[PDB]
């Protein structure tokens, strides 16, 4: 399962500011072996940025550009992590 | 409008088995 073993933090991913970039991390050497699901949904775009880490933590970061919460489905194995869906409340940026 | 990534987490170096031998 792992998600029943996952740490993350998340400076950006439970609130997010247009033209600033946001992140979090999955760390959970536990789980060791066992990728993960992440994906976000909603009308709009940004620019994804992972990297693998033998330290089972998924270091990903992006920066939006128009307001509204991003739906992040963040499932371990197809599971669920705590609070798999986290909801990231975007706002303008300094235009 | 729909997009993602995949991870593949795994351990950094090997490890000497059991000391079956």
């Amino acid at each position: 399962g792992g998600a029943h073993k996952v740490r993350a933090g998340g400076p950006g991913l439970e609130r997010a500011e247009a033209g600033v970039p946001a992140e979090f991390s999955i760390w959970t050497r536990e789980a060791g072996a066992g990728g993960l699901a992440i994906a976000v949904e909603g009308p709009s775009k940004a620019e994804i940025s992972f990297e693998d880490r033998k330290d089972g933590s998924c270091g990903v970061a992006y920066v939006v550009q128009e307001p509204g919460d991003y739906e992040v489905s963040v499932k371990f194995n197809e599971e669920h992590i705590p609070d798999s869906p986290f909801v990231v409340p975007v706002a303008s940026p300094s235009g | 409008w729909k997009v993602g990534f995949f991870k593949r987490n795994r351990p950094p170096l090997e490890e000497d088995d059991e000391e079956g031998e």
